[PDB]
């Protein structure tokens, strides 16, 4: 039951979960400019809202 | 305030820029001579590095209410014009290969080199938004240098659309700052506030508008998207120019703003920084992990190095050496970005065609290029933070920096940004030697501009002291 | 008598509208004029705040911004000549060939 | 005065053994014997000097041998070497074993061995920095500045059999582990010298000024937690053991990376020297759960050995089973067990490089090192099978090795402290006879298994039998006459014993 060392892999979890992290994040690199424009309205929207919420 | 010959004094390097653009451009308009412009060029840049002696010996002043000159300035400056004088010499084999006018290059590194200045010396609004544009509209030309090739177009294309917009948004948001506060002086952004209300909704409303377009041009998440196309769009002089430079001196004048105006130690602004800093770190470091082109990999870097500056940044009021940090982590980070991308342009020169930035074309470096493999490596080490680097003193620094102000989400940030950067530098760094199937002193200049740096990152990682006490003289006005 | 809250929010209309014409076009005129409005939105914005104070810094970052706005026009129609030259089409979503 | 040099000699010989090979490419292992050579006479010759024997417990700090030299006086931080009998011992080990990792590579005539030499230099120098060093920022940076050479070490020099990649992953998860686990380390560091500026004023690295550092507990445990961390990665300690097997497996398959920078037990080193006397309080809350993590890693680590089809991951797991009966050791606050650790720590340091070695030669002559396919191999070799068989005996406990003297004298400290794990630690040892016979019978014994195992192969050479036969002798001297070792050691191990229940 032990000869594939699972603690081994239950350490090895934070390895897969940063590999499907990066492979997430990497779908917004998109190459498209009026989604890059887009992501800046919308992250200036965030920005205004929670400096509105903990003014 | 008016000009005095002490305040021209302070003024030397701005004014040697100037006239070395002037000069530069009169003399390509008597005959374009590719050699002839660039020396000028980097005599130029020499000459402001050298009068930055006489800046010192004059002291700090405020020249007009637009800027004020001290050690701070003077060591941005510094870093400044060492990253446009790399940026030249790196420009010059690259542009042997190129069969269109090559003197307009060194022409739009001057001037965005005098947008450099300008904003290590930028007291003032006004001051703050020509130095950003006087960075971003050379960049602009710069990028799209080669614009007969698609990527270099889309990158320039890419590059302007979203600057405009972000240089829109920071002019918004200083006119939103300007109507609540009177008054376009750094020091003044919040002072007619007491009694606890520093956090006037209007203020607050134009300083995240501000942000945004200063989040863009330090590549912080989410205005961040742009940095690996346009990173990989531009010729690798650009690239290194706009790694280094533009980054430093935006970084810079950032640092100074938020150190001078009483409205910087808001608790909103912080906490909207500090989650821009851990969201810059670790996505920074996340999309980094599968990337096959060097200069993207350099992009996804260059975020998660500038949320740990960021990082450093929230600490400002907090602690006692967070400046300090700053210009030791920013030193070390030129130094480190001059090697790696002087080594993809050494590698990409003379210019023929598309970039060699495939990591294949950098696997098995050392079986042909041996000194510059080393040079990559020992940066892609300092990048990665690994001790006898100066990356490693710069992380240091800002650790120490996160424990003294208790910031224990960015301090853990950094640990795990950290573990996945030793991920993906390891990679290139070890399939440089892995195996896989010039001859002018122009060429011979950037492969010691890359050793000398190489040589630094090594010698400042064993021995910092010498950076650290410089960095601690290079102190603002308090 | 003119209150300056109402200004701003004429400013802030007209920058929002921009923004919005630079999300939705595809051709990369019209995200360049509206790259126009917002830039002329915020200069606006700024005379707004420097008649409130009647100062002359208002004005001064007005002629600040439209040297910027005629600068920035003219690399970007610069731009899009050379698109139009080496594409014979000026839809931004075919420059995209960098992405991941 | 000679600690500098005790670290400086192997990074200038690295630096001689890459400059070197121009002048012939049999010239650089000469050099790297030279040096360690040399690395070990001053050694030795601070073993005869310094008089460990003679000295007596006079508490925390007392050191034989002190250097001292500002380095970054911004931050308080000094190039600070100290030397006490178990930093002897354990530098005594380390130019010992650098000896052998020289002798182990001796055939490798290759183009770029320069580079290996200077590879294998710098890491010994990193670990007799590691176990010299009493400034808190020296310390951290040799402890991360060994890794690198490690790491180029595995993925170009490693196993040659395996795929280029797997000896990257490898080599990549190792350094991750032992680097993540430094920078947890450098926060507790840094946490601890801001604490020390609050309480005082002064910026110190100094590990001697931050022993009297006044915190609260709970922050205490953080930081005692964020130095185990480091420790317990490095030790190894289960779940932070994985890439232990996997670095072993990948490295050069005569096994100098083995014993250069893995077989030094520099993190139990760590916890007795940091650990215990910078948060005694902290440590003895941490007590039961540190115990029974060694509990489990003696048990998981034997299972593991005993189910492995390759011989360099049995011993990388027979590592992490003695490694577990050492961390039982270091938390039981007994002068008894801490002499047993020291005695465990250079005796499984000994029989493992033996075994390692063996593998190495054994892995030359049959050129693979899955167990199913050889057997039988007494009757086909000279020397190795009766090598390895002794040294099978020594990692099993067996008396007349030093392993029995070490494990056995931390079982009756530890039953001196806590009864329940000493006899669930000694039901480990079963298990550790267990997977030694099982190792033996699946190689030497019985018939082959396959055709490289059934044909008659070359002998040991003269070097690789004298530097295994002298293994052979120092384990059985350390048996039978451990009583020089536990008197060169007793001093420093008193004092930590004394600080560590002094303050509790
Ligand atoms: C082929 C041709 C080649 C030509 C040479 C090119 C390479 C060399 C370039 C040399 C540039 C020299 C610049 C010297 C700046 C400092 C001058 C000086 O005297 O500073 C002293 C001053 C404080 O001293 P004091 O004079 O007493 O102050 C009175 C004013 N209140 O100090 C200050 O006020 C602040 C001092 C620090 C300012 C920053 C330092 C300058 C910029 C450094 C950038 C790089 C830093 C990182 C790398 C460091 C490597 C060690
Ligand atoms: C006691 C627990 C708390 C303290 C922990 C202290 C930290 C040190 C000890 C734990 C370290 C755990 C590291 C786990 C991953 C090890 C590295 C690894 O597996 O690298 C190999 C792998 C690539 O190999 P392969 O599987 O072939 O992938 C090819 C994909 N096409 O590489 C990859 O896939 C990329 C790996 C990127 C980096 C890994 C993620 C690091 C995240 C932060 C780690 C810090 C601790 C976080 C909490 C741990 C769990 C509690
Ligand atoms: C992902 C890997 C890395 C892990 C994440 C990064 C580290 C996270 C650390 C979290 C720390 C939480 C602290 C919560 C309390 C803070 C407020 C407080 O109570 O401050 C008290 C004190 C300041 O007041 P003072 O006058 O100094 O009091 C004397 C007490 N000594 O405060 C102090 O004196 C400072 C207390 C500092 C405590 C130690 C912090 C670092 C400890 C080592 C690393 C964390 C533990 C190991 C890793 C866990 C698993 C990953
Ligand atoms: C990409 C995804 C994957 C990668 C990333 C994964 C996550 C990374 C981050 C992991 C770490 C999270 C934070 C852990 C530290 C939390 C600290 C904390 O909560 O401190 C609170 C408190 C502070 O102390 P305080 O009460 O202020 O003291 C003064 C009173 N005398 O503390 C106390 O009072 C004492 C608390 C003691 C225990 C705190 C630490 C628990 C750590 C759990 C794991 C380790 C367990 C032990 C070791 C096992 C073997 C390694
Ligand atoms: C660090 C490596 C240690 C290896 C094991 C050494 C064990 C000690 C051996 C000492 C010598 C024993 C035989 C000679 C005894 C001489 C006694 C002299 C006084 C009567
Ligand atoms: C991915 C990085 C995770 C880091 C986690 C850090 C947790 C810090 C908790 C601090 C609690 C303080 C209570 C007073």
């Amino acid at each position: 039951l032990l000869k594939r060392d699972p603690l081994n892999s239950m350490m090895n979890i934070p390895a897969v979960l940063s590999r499907f992290a990066g492979k997430g994040l990497l779908l917004s690199e998109n190459g498209y400019l009026r989604w890059y424009v887009a992501s800046m309205s919308i992250g200036a929207v965030v920005v205004l809202a929670l400096l509105m919420v903990l003014r | 305030m008016t000009i005095t010959p002490q305040n021209l004094i302070a003024l030397l390097p701005l004014l040697i820029v100037g006239l070395t653009v002037v000069v530069v451009m009169l003399s390509i308009a008597w005959r374009r001579n590719h050699f002839l412009n660039a020396t000028l060029s980097v005599i130029g840049l020499n000459a402001a590095l050298v009068s930055l002696w006489f800046v010192g010996q004059a002291g700090a002043m405020d020249v007009t209410p637009l800027m004020r000159v001290d050690g701070f300035a003077m060591l941005y400056t510094g870093l400044v014009l060492l990253a446009s004088l790399a940026t030249c010499t790196f420009a010059y084999p690259w542009l042997e290969g190129y069969n269109d006018n090559k003197d307009e290059f060194y022409l739009l590194v001057l001037i965005a080199a005098l947008g450099g200045i300008l904003l290590a010396n930028a007291n003032h609004l006004a001051s703050l938004f020509l130095g950003i544009e006087l960075i971003s509209l050379p960049l602009f030309g710069l990028v799209g240098y080669a614009f007969r090739q698609k990527r270099s177009l889309e990158a320039s294309i890419k590059y302007t659309i979203l600057s405009a917009a972000a240089s829109s948004f920071l002019l918004f948001g200083m006119a939103l700052v300007y109507a609540q506060s009177g008054d376009l002086s750094f020091v003044a952004l919040g002072k007619n506030l007491g009694d606890g209300m520093l956090n006037e909704p209007l203020l607050l409303a134009g300083f995240g508008l501000m942000i945004v377009g200063l989040g863009f041009k330090l590549s912080l998440v989410p205005f961040h998207l742009w940095t690996p196309d346009v990173y990989q769009g531009a010729p690798a002089p650009v690239s290194t120019f706009l790694a280094t430079a533009s980054k430093i001196a935006i970084f810079g004048v950032v640092m100074r703003l938020f150190l001078y105006a009483p409205v910087g130690d808001s608790e909103a602004i912080r906490v909207v920084l500090a989650i821009i800093a851990f969201a810059s770190i670790i996505f920074g470091n996340l999309m980094a992990l599968s990337q096959t082109n060097i200069k993207r990999l350099l992009g996804y870097s260059s975020i998660s190095h500038l949320g740990y500056l960021l990082v450093a940044l929230i600490a400002l009021q907090t602690g006692e050496m967070s400046m300090e940090a700053v210009g030791v982590y920013l030193a070390g980070y030129l130094f480190s970005s001059l090697g790696a991308f002087g080594v993809v342009s050494l590698m990409s020169s003379p210019y023929r065609g598309p970039d060699a930035d495939s990591l294949f074309s950098y696997r098995g470096l050392f079986w042909h290029r041996p000194i510059l493999a080393a040079v990559m490596t020992v940066m892609m080490l300092s990048l990665a933070g690994i001790p006898m680097t100066l990356g490693f003193i710069g992380k240091f620094y800002v650790l120490a920096v996160g424990v003294q102000a208790h910031l224990w989400w960015l301090v853990g940030a950094v640990v795990v940004g950290s573990a996945i950067g030793l991920y993906y530098y390891l990679r290139v760094a070890v399939s440089l030697y892995l195996h896989a199937p010039p001859s002018n002193w122009q060429y011979s200049a950037g492969g010691i501009v890359v050793l000398i740096s190489a040589l630094l990152v090594l010698v400042l990682g064993v021995w910092p002291q010498p950076l650290i006490s410089i960095v601690r003289l290079a102190m603002p006005l308090m | 008598m003119i209150p300056l809250q109402h200004g701003l929010i004429l400013a802030a209309i007209l920058f929002v509208l921009g923004l919005t014409g630079l999300v939705i076009r595809r051709n990369l005129l019209f995200m360049l004029i509206g790259l126009e409005i917002m830039i002329n939105a915020s200069a606006l914005a700024f005379v707004v705040a420097g008649s409130y104070w009647g100062q002359t810094d208002g004005q001064v970052m007005y002629i600040l911004a439209i040297s910027l706005a005629a600068a920035e026009a003219s690399i970007g129609l610069a731009l899009l000549l050379q698109l139009h030259r080496r594409r014979q089409n000026l839809n931004i979503d075919s420059v995209s060939e960098m992405r991941g | 005065m000679l600690l500098p040099w005790l670290i400086l000699i192997p990074f200038i010989g690295g630096f001689l053994c890459w400059q070197t090979e121009r002048f012939g490419v049999k010239v650089p292992r000469w050099i790297a014997l030279i040096t360690m050579g040399l690395t070990l006479a001053l050694s030795l010759q601070l073993w005869l000097q310094g008089g460990y024997s003679l000295t007596q417990s006079a508490g925390i700090p007392q050191w034989q041998s002190e250097f001292d030299m500002p380095w970054i006086p911004r931050f308080g931080i000094s190039i600070h070497l100290a030397i006490d009998g178990l930093s002897l011992l354990m530098v005594v080990l380390t130019g010992l074993l650098g000896v052998l990792a020289v002798l182990c590579s001796w055939k490798e005539i290759e183009k770029y061995q320069g580079f290996f030499h200077l590879n294998l230099m710098w890491i010994l120098g990193g670990v007799i920095g590691v176990f010299l060093a009493i400034d808190m920022f020296l310390f951290f940076f040799f402890w991360e500045m060994m890794l690198v050479p490690m790491y180029f070490l595995i993925a170009l020099w490693g196993h040659k059999a395996s795929d280029g990649k797997t000896r990257i992953t490898a080599a990549t998860k190792f350094f991750i582990y032992t680097q993540a686990s430094g920078l947890v380390m450098l926060i507790a560091i840094l946490a601890l010298v801001f604490v020390h500026y609050n309480a005082t004023g002064v910026w110190t690295f100094n590990y001697e000024e931050l022993l009297n550092t006044p915190m609260s507990s709970g922050v205490e445990y953080l930081l005692m937690l964020g130095f185990f961390i480091a420790f317990a990665v490095k030790m190894p300690v289960v779940p932070l053991h994985g890439w232990l097997p996997d670095a072993h497996s990948q490295a050069p398959t005569a096994g100098s990376v083995d014993l250069a920078g893995i077989l030094l037990k520099t993190a139990a080193y760590g916890l007795l020297r940091f650990s215990l006397p910078l948060f005694p309080n902290a440590s003895a809350e941490f007590a039961p759960i540190a115990m029974w993590l060694g509990v489990i890693g003696i048990f998981y680590g034997a299972w593991m050995a005993f189910a492995q089809t390759d011989i360099k991951r049995l011993i990388a797991y027979t590592s992490v089973s003695h490694m577990g009966f050492v961390l039982i050791a270091i938390y039981t606050g007994s002068q008894l067990a801490y002499q047993g650790a020291v005695i465990q720590m250079i005796a499984h340091g000994l029989s493992a490089a033996g075994l390692f070695i063996l593998c190495g030669q054994l892995y030359e002559r049959i050129h693979t090192r899955d167990m199913r396919m050889m057997g039988g191999l007494w009757s086909k070799m000279k020397w190795l099978p009766a090598l390895s068989l002794f040294f099978a005996v020594a990692t099993l406990g067996m008396p007349g090795t030093g392993n029995f003297v070490g494990e056995f004298m931390i079982l009756f400290g530890s039953f001196q402290v806590v009864p329940v794990i000493t006899v669930i630690s000694t039901f480990g040892l079963v298990f550790a006879s267990v997977y030694s016979l099982a190792m033996l019978h699946r190689a030497y014994f019985g018939k082959a298994k396959s055709q490289i195992a059934s044909q008659e192969l070359p002998g040991m050479s003269l070097r690789e039998l004298f530097m295994i036969l002298l293994l052979v002798v120092l384990l059985v001297l350390l048996g039978f006459y451990p009583q020089p070792i536990l008197d060169t050691s007793h001093s420093a191990i008193g004092n930590i014993q004394q600080w560590f229940v002094n303050s509790v």
